[PDB]
């Protein structure tokens, strides 16, 4: 025990997997005293005496005495006496009301609606990957992946996959033509891209009566709203031409904060819409103050008043949550 | 097989052959000192069931002489009477002795009929493994040496040939690779 | 079982006798 | 009664039948109730925790999620090799600070005691020393076939 | 809180001393005509000294 | 059983919807089966017990297992004098008391099964809300193909506020990752302070301390005794970070992975449909929702 | 005739459902069902009291943390730097990776070569030395085929580390 | 050779693990932040270990000692003829199972195309290996080069939910091994959500693997006491027919039971009573009359 | 009988007359639980009585 | 359409809680009590076939 | 009894569909035969007025 | 579904000539208000 | 559970803050709300209230309040519909899309009722579409084009000129009873003052921005500032609308 | 108030043995991830001293 472990093979580095239930690795001793162990050694011995001998002789079955059906009388691991099985058991540790009252409070949380599930985000409908031989040649992200490459990265470092060079030209083949080759792809594609969960109207996406996305209404809805934020629209106006890597340095002194902690928050907030960090919330405050009271000057009384998250104040976001990729393509122009 | 005071006490159910009649017992001792288990004659009528297979309640009904461990036609032997033990699935079928509560006297304590299962039954259930050295039953077995009476199973098996523990030596392949695979045709590859 | 109140088990509730070995 | 209406006649008949208890419900005129009754002893059970009855066999946690295990030792040795490789890449000059840009020979250079030498010198050798004594018709024949 | 403010803030501000000042001197390198004139004339020369240096 | 099939129904759906992970089909089948034996355990230790009932003064008494198998029928001689139906209307009366008490007991012992079962899922349930990625848009906000639309504004007929908020709670420390094991060990270490201190010494030597280590000295069970022979540490399960079974499926064959997916998705929808059916009844009871649909564009115009 | 004599044939199953009657052979599949009703007595048939089994959403919960705290969030429990390059778990994918891995990404993305300007990139330089991409190890540039000042290469990648 | 290239584990050497290779895996699978690995790289070091043995097997070719040919076909089959006749009867179990674990699922899927390719294994030219390959050259140009291999033909199967690779270790074995009567199959039947007669099929293999894992002799009459209802019928079904064998669908009766025929069988069950639980799950509940007892026990002469 | 069935289909002519007092007997409907339930009282003040 | 039937007990907020009545499932006391083996009791007029799409 | 969905008509027009101990002692017998049937997807309960 | 698809269209009311004023109602608004003035929240019949 | 609930009620867990009088009084309000599904089914017309994409529970961001949005959307605009849905039946314009009923009913004495409400129907409808609550920045595809035309060689008076040009366009609506549009005239962007009952579609043009000058657009919120500033709250109004403007749309219809 | 037992010990008769810390469920905000362990740790220390 004292000395160090080591691998007998050279360069073995990944742990070998052992599974539950494998008797090689079971330590469950619930009614395994010394007596049961020796009583267990009993049945084990008179069946396989060669298993114990340091040098095992060839193991074979001899005639059994009590009768040919002597497995009836000897088979199975030895038994623990019955009363101990019933009363010899510790008391169950008392699970009070709150231990439940919090769990049932912890279970009702997971029943909320996660946005990516009803109308699956495009990033995850074409992110399908199979180890099958046919799947990869028809590289499936080709359409959306090209867009993400194009406008979210510089022209130098983006790999663009062309459509024509793809197997089928990259679009669904005509139905009755290709021996079922193409039909299974879109089918498989749809089988991974079909939604689930209670949508806005109040039914499953596959409900018999309630049909959303009638004539691209939700598509025309986002197309006119625009996945953006007044708070971003003000800031990115005020930043102007300068790069944040230059702007940020000005904003945070030698001992104010880690610019990395700040400048990172700007990157996932300027683009890839999320809530701005509490650090970023404060940094934006001194910076944006003069913009807001110019913005919020002519507002009537009852309207909400734009202000950073920290006399009715409410941030400039009309979107509860935008996906990290659609905010990008919108704000890839800014 | 609940053990009490180091004595193998068992619960069981003694049943007629046709299972129409049956008696329950609370705690009976396991007594390899006995050649055949013995029950109260008071039961013989109460376990008797006429059948088209055995018109008389039992196959054999005879009265004989027997009284070991009790304290001519002394006690009645009858069979076959099946005996359902609780912990052991298979039932042992016995030809016990039906005796009055005096001849092989029974009501010793305040109503305790002193039931003790003989070698007749233990030879035909999972209690037979108790007979093996190391088992709960080895001590009472009729070796009179009084040493080799309580020596551990190792001291018996090291005498018998258990040099090292199971699968310790690397000449014996570890037994838990005996079946690396179970060939359920439906679960894998289909039928 | 003699009074017919006992849950029966006919041969009719038998599935296939499967090849285990 | 919607269910047990019928079988009750049979249920009583076999459960032991009507045993008649003289003066069972009788109350003595002084106030006593003769024949002290059978008493209800049933109590909420306190020793039943099937979770502590079947645990994750080696790390006994009363769970039910089947999570596979990395064999002890082969996990620790695995971890101990990671830190020794972790120690190489991210903290090269011993300064301890995470060097995010590592050296090539530090990126690709192998762990110091990755290639076990102790196992050779402390075990393999000690076997070979005893191996030197094997019979001459054997040691050659061993060397021959191998 | 306060017992931790005096505790971790100087150790947190410590990395800011290096993390803020680090990127800071990178900017002055860009606008510096020294490096700037070097990159335009012959980047290969500009890429040689940095590689060996 | 049934109610546990409804909790384990969502936990198999949640484990996919919130984190695109598959609970292996067998593990899901254990949680039900692991509970069924638990009630099967409770059912055994009952059968030693017995309950009594009384319909007349005491003239009838039935002793019965908590399940319902009447063990003993104790009858006054007078009751037999009665007509058969009056015998029947008495036995079946006391037997009702026998199953009444046989109910309340197995009703409380049932809760223990329920609570012990939630302890089983606390590794999993709390594990899928112990993650930085557990964003839930409000239960009232309109979804939309480009992302979830506004909060539906909390209509704001309030004025002061009286309805103006979205209570976006957090459930996790922002800075230091505090796993359950981190606490339980501190707990396990916290007792160490007590055991070493003279105060604990005086308490551990007290009769009260001795019953403590009786239950909570699991590190000192004699080898071979039923229970956990070491310090028992509860699971950490970061479900978005611990590959459950789906990695195996996509390795082997898609057709099972898409299938095992659609199993998880519907099981999630079915849960939410039930999660709607509750409000489908709730709002009707508060008088705020009609029996017949009155808001047609909300199910059609979308 | 005979082929018609077979086409006319109706199966036992076809007969069964037609006559609205379960066939004798297909009733073992009901036996397991009858087993639960038989073994439901007592505990198994008594539901959890007071517990519905269906729980509604009762809060609006979200634990989405900022990126900076997310970096070293799991320092102790796990192997340092959790969110290494996970685009799906992290908002910023390239955050925190070591010098080669980020290079590896653009080395596997690898926009192929083209004709260059006289400000030829290090990609041109590293090739004329046989040091193609991994061999500017200490150097801070992450995208070798880009024409910008070395600080511009470094200032753009100061967040990522 | 076998000891030199298969059993000499120290002689095996894995592809070198650089610091970049190590940190990758420890951040890849032990800490699988990125959950899945479904690719072909020099990683995971475990398939490679079995691969290294495999690739060493493929390189092996039976031939002379005049050259680098490691072993002669005569000497090879001599080794097997030597060791096969040295096989312990239990070793035959491991062999006979190995012949079916691997070879039988191969020889079943075999056509005329593979005949030339089979001989390449034993390096034993038999009739014609040059002219025949051109015949295979015909089918192989009109056949995917991936599928026509013998190694790949079984890459997929059904029911990945319960796999044999995990169900080797019997579940709950620590519990039901102590007192098997305490665990009738109805307790662990829920552990497997498969078809019933199937769940009770696999439950046998669980018992038999359990016993061998503990070296104890397995209960050879468990399946008969497990498939009691199955067994009691065929014993009758045999004693009515003139055929010896098991019962297929054909010889089963053609009765058309009514839609409500078992109603009396139901209200019996739906209103059963059992004093102790074991009575409810007893293995001989099927046995009512002597006509049953004679058949059920007609197997064990004892 | 009408409403205790888990699926209760009401047609137009369906009228539930709970009248027991005119016959002098306390109204034996078995339905009163659907009446005494608070939803009946909270929606319609006093309808149940 | 129809999965609203697995939870019809919830329609009575009292009895859904009270749990006095045994019946809670659609096809029986329980919804998925024998989900895997009961449905085969319809004669398989229209079997599945070889629907493997690998 | 339809192929799947059984029907039950209370046939007592003369006595105004009232349930003596005659009917009810079979109603909870028949409607059980209907509900606990095998193919009974639905047992429609009504009166044969 | 078979049972559910049934109820959803003919049972759970739809766009046919169903208008809640048309279905046979015993307690209209006015009728229901009267009940409040008589039988709502009162102890005994004599006061009623 | 959104279908069954009446048209406007909230949907949440009751806090039991309401007594029996709290509930039963609400139930009537749900009851009388059934009168909608009656009346709406009997008042259903060919034309309708066009649904707003952005949710308007909270008043339109900074421009409007919710009180101000109850009037126009729910009361006035509906009343602009109810006229049209009424007068369309019987006329040959019965059952036609707007672009047909606008032009055919445009510019004639008798048919003026349709051309009044219909050309208003589209008007009020477009005023909803133009308002994105928190305002969006003009896409660069326009910020170049607006810059070309509306800066007479200034320092990017792209929108800055557009703002003023509206205020002059709105003040010019001396009636204060009309509309204001930024119409694409096939050659040049130019804001045109539009009298109520006439839209740019009747003028054959392609409208891009909608701006309401009707008092009912500002009646509740804006003249409060007027009563304190005594100048033009309508100038303060126009300056606030562009904090809610939608140039994102006018990009689509630009091309 | 001390839980008064006599056959168990001389624990209490009705006297006050310690100021009860308020239920840690509703005390200062602990993150609900640690709420389960704290509750199970809080009562155990209250209950066993």
């Amino acid at each position: 025990k004292r000395e160090q472990w080591a691998s007998l093979i050279q360069g073995k580095y990944t742990p070998k997997v052992k599974k539950y239930g494998y008797a090689q690795h079971t330590t469950q001793d619930d009614f395994q005293t010394k007596e049961y162990k020796d009583r267990l050694l009993a049945r084990q011995y008179f069946h396989s005496p060669q298993a114990f001998s340091v040098i095992p002789e060839r193991h074979e079955r001899s005639v059994k005495f009590m009768g040919k059906w002597e497995h009836q009388r000897v088979c199975g691991l030895p038994t623990a006496d019955r009363d101990e099985l019933e009363k010899g058991w510790g008391e169950a540790e008392e699970i009070s009301d709150a231990a439940v009252g919090a769990i049932e409070q912890a279970l009702r949380d997971i029943s909320g609606r996660r946005p990516g599930n009803f109308v699956k985000s495009p990033t995850e409908t074409q992110s399908l990957r199979l180890n099958e031989s046919w799947w990869t040649p028809l590289e499936f992200g080709w359409e959306e992946h090209n867009r993400e490459q194009m406008a979210f990265l510089d022209s130098s470092e983006r790999s663009i996959v062309e459509g024509a060079r793809l197997p089928f030209g990259g679009k669904r083949p005509p139905f009755g033509t290709t021996y079922g080759m193409g039909e299974r792809i879109s089918e498989i594609a749809a089988d991974y891209a079909k939604g689930f969960g209670l949508g806005p109207h109040g039914h499953s996406p596959q409900h018999d009566t309630a049909h959303f996305n009638t004539l691209e209404a939700e598509q025309q809805r986002v197309k006119v709203l625009g996945l953006g934020n007044a708070l971003v629209r003000l800031f990115h106006e005020k930043l102007g031409n300068q790069d944040i890597q230059a702007w940020s340095l000005q904003q945070c002194g030698e001992s104010d904060a880690n610019v990395r902690q700040l400048l990172l928050s700007v990157e996932e907030w300027r683009t890839k819409g999320r809530a701005p960090s509490l650090l970023l919330r404060k940094v934006l405050q001194r910076y944006l103050k003069e913009e807001l009271d110019a913005f919020n000057s002519g507002l009537p009384a009852h309207v909400p008043r734009l202000a950073v998250p920290c006399g009715s104040s409410s941030a400039g976001c009309i979107w509860v949550d935008v996906d990290r990729n659609a905010f990008a393509l919108e704000h890839a122009s800014q | 097989f609940r053990m009490k005071l180091g004595s193998m006490y068992v619960d069981y159910k003694i049943v007629s052959r046709n299972h129409r009649r049956s008696i329950r017992v609370e705690d009976a001792l396991v007594d390899p000192l006995l050649p055949t288990t013995v029950v109260p004659l008071h039961w013989l009528e109460q376990l008797r069931c006429p059948s088209t297979r055995l018109l008389t309640g039992y196959h054999t009904e005879e009265a004989v002489y027997a009284k070991p461990n009790y304290g001519h036609a002394n006690a009645i032997r009858a069979g076959p009477v099946v005996l359902y033990i609780t912990g052991q699935s298979i039932p042992v079928v016995l030809n016990p002795l039906f005796v009055q509560p005096d001849e092989w006297g029974l009501t010793q304590s305040n109503g305790e009929w002193d039931l003790r299962i003989g070698m007749d039954a233990i030879e035909q259930c999972s209690l037979y493994a108790e007979l093996r050295p190391g088992g709960l039953l080895y001590s009472k077995l009729p070796h009179a040496s009084l040493t080799e009476a309580m020596e551990p199973v190792q001291d018996t098996l090291k005498r018998y040939g258990m040099r090292c523990a199971l699968a310790e030596s690397p000449l014996v392949p570890r037994p838990w690779t005996r079946m690396r695979y179970m060939f359920i045709d439906e679960l894998q590859r289909g039928q | 079982y003699a009074r017919g109140q006992h849950p029966s088990y006919d041969m009719v509730y038998a599935g296939p006798m499967p090849e285990i070995f | 009664h919607a269910s047990k209406a019928d079988r009750l006649a049979g249920m009583i008949e076999d459960a032991g039948g009507f045993e008649v208890v003289a003066h069972l419900g009788e109350v003595d005129k002084e106030g006593n109730a003769k024949v002290p009754p059978l008493h209800g002893d049933a109590h909420v059970p306190t020793n039943v925790n099937f979770y502590e009855m079947a645990r994750h066999p080696w790390e006994d946690t009363p769970s039910s999620t089947r999570r596979d295990g990395f064999t002890a030792g082969s996990k620790e040795y695995f971890e101990q090799q990671y830190k020794k490789a972790e120690k190489a890449v991210y903290d090269e000059a011993g300064r301890g600070q995470r060097n995010y840009w590592p050296s090539k020979a530090a990126v690709d250079g192998v762990t110091g005691e990755e290639s076990n030498a102790l196992l050779e010198e402390r075990f393999f050798a000690k076997l070979r020393d005893a191996e030197r004594g094997v019979e001459s018709w054997a040691r050659q024949l061993r060397k021959k076939a191998v | 809180l306060l017992q931790e403010y005096s505790a971790t803030m100087p150790s947190a501000q410590a990395e800011a001393q290096i993390a803020n000042f680090g990127l800071a001197r990178a900017l002055e390198s860009e606008a510096s005509t020294a490096i700037e004139q070097d990159f335009r004339r012959n980047a290969e020369r500009y890429w040689r000294n940095v590689l060996e240096g | 059983m049934e109610v546990y099939r409804r909790i384990a129904e969502r936990v198999r759906g949640a484990l996919w919807a919130h984190h695109r992970r598959l609970m292996p089909e067998r593990q899901f089948h254990r949680i039900l089966a692991y509970v069924y034996n638990n009630k099967y355990e409770y059912q055994i230790r009952f059968d030693r017990m017995s309950v009594v009932g009384r319909a007349w003064a005491g003239r009838v008494e039935v002793m019965t297992t908590p399940g319902g198998f009447l063990k003993r029928v104790r009858v006054h001689p007078a009751v037999e004098d009665l007509s058969p139906a009056q015998q029947h209307k008495l036995v079946l009366a006391a037997y009702a008391d026998a199953c009444q008490q046989g109910r309340a007991l197995m009703e409380q012992a049932e809760l223990k099964v329920y609570k012990q079962f939630l302890q089983d899922l606390k590794p999993i349930i709390l594990g899928i809300r112990d993650n930085p990625e557990f964003y839930t848009v409000p239960e009232d906000s309109v979804e939309t193909i480009g992302g979830v639309l506004r909060r539906d504004q909390a209509p704001l007929d309030g004025g002061a506020a009286a309805n103006a908020a979205g209570a976006v709670h957090r459930t996790i420390p922002m800075a230091r990752a505090h796993q359950p094991v981190d606490e339980v060990r501190r707990r396990h270490a916290w007792e160490d302070q007590w055991l070493a201190s003279k105060q604990g010494q005086r308490w551990a030597h007290s009769l009260r301390g001795k019953e403590y280590f009786t239950r909570h000295g699991p590190q000192y069970r004699p080898r071979g005794a039923p229970g956990a022979k070491t310090r028992t540490l509860p699971f950490e399960l970061l479900a978005p970070y611990t590959p459950m079974d789906e990695g195996r499926l996509l390795r082997t064959n898609w057709v099972a992975y898409m299938d095992s997916k659609h199993v998880a998705e519907s099981l999630w929808t079915r849960a939410k449909v039930a999660d709607r059916e509750k409000q489908l009844r709730q709002l009707q009871e508060r008088g705020q929702a009609w029996h017949r649909p009155i808001n047609e564009d909300a199910v059609q115009r979308w | 005739g005979v082929f018609e004599a077979v086409k006319a044939l109706r199966s036992v199953s076809e007969i069964a459902a037609s006559r609205g009657k379960v066939p004798h052979s297909l009733v073992y599949n009901i036996y397991p069902y009858l087993e639960e009703m038989r073994r439901r007595k007592g505990m198994m048939a008594m539901h959890p009291p007071g517990k519905d089994g269906i729980f509604m959403p009762n809060r609006v919960v979200d634990n989405r943390m900022p990126d900076h705290l997310k970096k070293g969030y799991y320092d102790d429990v796990y192997w340092k730097d959790f969110f290494a390059g996970s685009k799906e778990q992290l908002n910023e994918p390239k955050m925190g990776l070591r010098g080669d891995e980020l290079r590896a990404q653009l080395e596997e993305s690898q926009g192929r070569t083209a004709k260059r300007s006289n400000r030829r990139t290090l990609d041109d330089v590293l090739r004329r030395l046989g040091k193609t991409s991994r061999d500017l190890g200490a150097l801070q540039v992450v995208n070798p085929r880009l024409d910008a000042k070395l600080p511009t290469h470094m200032k753009r990648n100061y967040l990522l580390h | 050779w076998y000891l030199q290239n298969v059993l000499s584990v120290e002689l095996m050497k894995l592809p070198g693990r650089t610091n970049a290779e190590k940190i990758a895996i420890y951040r890849g699978r032990k800490r699988p932040a990125t959950w899945d690995k479904s690719k072909e790289g020099l990683m995971d070091d475990e398939v490679l270990l079995k691969q290294i043995v495999k690739e060493r097997w493929r390189t092996l070719e039976f031939g002379d000692r005049d050259a680098g040919y490691p072993c002669t076909f005569s000497d090879y089959i001599q080794f097997l003829n030597e060791w096969f006749k040295s096989l312990d009867e239990e070793g035959l179990q491991r062999l006979r199972e190995h012949f079916d674990r691997k070879i039988r699922p191969l020889l079943a899927v075999m056509t005329h195309v593979d005949l030339m390719w089979l001989e390449a294994l034993t390096q034993n030219s038999v009739q014609n290996k040059e002219q025949l390959e051109r015949r295979i050259g015909f089918q192989t140009s009109l056949g995917t080069p991936e599928f026509f291999d013998m190694s790949k033909r079984l890459r997929y199967e059904i029911n990945e939910d319960y796999k044999v690779r995990d169900e080797l270790g019997p579940e709950l074995f620590a519990l039901w091994s102590k007192a098997p009567e305490r665990w009738p199959p109805e307790r662990l039947a829920k552990m497997y959500g498969l078809d019933f007669t199937l769940v009770r099929k696999i439950l046998v293999w669980h018992h038999f693997k359990a016993c061998y894992d503990a070296c104890v002799e397995p209960d050879w009459t468990l399946p008969k006491r497990l498939f009691a209802l199955e067994w009691i019928r065929d014993v009758r079904a045999r004693k009515q027919g003139l055929f010896y064998g098991k019962l297929r669908f054909a010889e089963q009766k053609i009765t058309f039971y009514s839609d409500k025929f078992l109603f009396r069988d139901l209200v019996n069950r739906r209103e059963a009573s059992y004093a102790n639980v074991w009575e409810m799950d007893d293995p001989y509940r099927f046995l009512q009359t002597e006509q049953d007892y004679e058949d059920y026990w007609g197997d064990n002469y004892d | 009988l009408a409403l205790a069935a888990k699926y209760a289909g009401l047609q137009d002519a369906s009228e539930f007359i709970v009248d027991g007092p005119n016959v002098g007997l306390t109204p034996y409907s078995g339905m009163t639980r659907l009446l005494a339930r608070p939803e009946t009282s909270l929606k319609y003040p006093g309808l149940a009585e | 359409t129809g999965t609203s039937l697995y939870f019809r007990d919830t329609r009575d907020s009292a009895e859904a809680v009270a749990h006095a009545a045994d019946s809670k499932g659609l096809k029986g006391m329980d919804n998925g009590v024998d989900l895997y083996n009961e449905y085969k009791i319809v004669p398989d007029l229209y079997p599945e076939g070889f629907q493997w799409k690998h | 009894n339809g192929r799947f969905s059984n029907t039950i008509f209370i046939n007592d027009p003369k006595r105004h569909q009232t349930l003596s101990a005659t009917l009810a002692k079979e109603l909870n017998r028949e409607v059980d035969r209907a509900t606990n049937g095998l193919y009974s997807k639905l047992t429609v309960l009504t009166s044969a007025q | 579904w078979q049972l559910g698809h049934l109820l959803e269209k003919c049972f759970q009311m739809k766009d046919r000539w169903h208008t809640s004023a048309m279905e046979r109602c015993a307690m209209t608004p006015i009728r229901a208000r009267w009940v409040e003035d008589a039988f709502a929240d009162q102890s005994s019949i004599e006061e009623i | 559970f959104c279908e069954y609930v009446p048209k406007g009620a909230p949907t949440q867990v009751s806090l039991s803050v309401e007594t029996p009088y709290g509930v039963t009084r609400a139930f009537r309000m749900t009851e009388m709300a059934a009168a909608a599904a009656d009346a709406e089914r009997d008042a259903k017309g060919f034309f309708y209230l066009p649904r707003m994409d952005y949710d308007v529970g909270q008043g339109v961001a900074p421009l409007m309040s919710r009180k101000q949005f109850d009037v126009q959307y729910n009361v006035f605009h509906k009343a602009a519909v109810d006229r049209l849905n009424a007068h369309t039946l019987g006329s040959e314009l019965e059952g036609h899309n707007l672009n047909v009923v606008i032009r055919n009913s445009s510019f004639d004495a008798s048919h003026a009722v349709i051309h009044a409400a219909a050309s208003e129907h589209f008007n009020y409808c477009f005023w909803y579409r133009s308002l994105r609550p928190w305002g969006t920045a003009v896409p660069a595809r326009l910020k170049e084009e607006l810059q070309l035309q509306y800066s007479q060689n200034g320092t990017l008076d792209a929108v800055k000129e557009v703002q003023r040009l509206f205020t002059v366009a709105a003040l010019s609506q001396q009636s204060a009873g009309g509309w204001v549009y930024l119409v694409w005239t096939g050659k040049a962007f130019d804001v045109i003052p539009f009298d109520h009952g006439t839209c740019p579609i009747g003028s054959d043009l392609i409208p891009l921005l909608a701006l309401n000058t009707h008092e009912s657009a500002r009646c509740y919120d804006y003249p409060l500032a007027a009563e304190d500033e005594e100048g033009d709250e309508v100038e303060r109004f126009v300056r606030n609308f562009f904090k809610t403007c939608n140039w994102r749309l006018v990009e689509h219809y630009f091309l | 108030v001390d839980n008064a037992r006599r056959a168990d010990g001389t624990e209490g008769t009705g006297q006050y043995t310690q100021v009860r810390l308020l239920p840690p469920e509703i005390g200062p905000f602990q993150y609900e991830n640690t709420l389960i362990e704290s509750i199970e740790t809080a009562e155990r220390f209250r209950r066993y001293g």
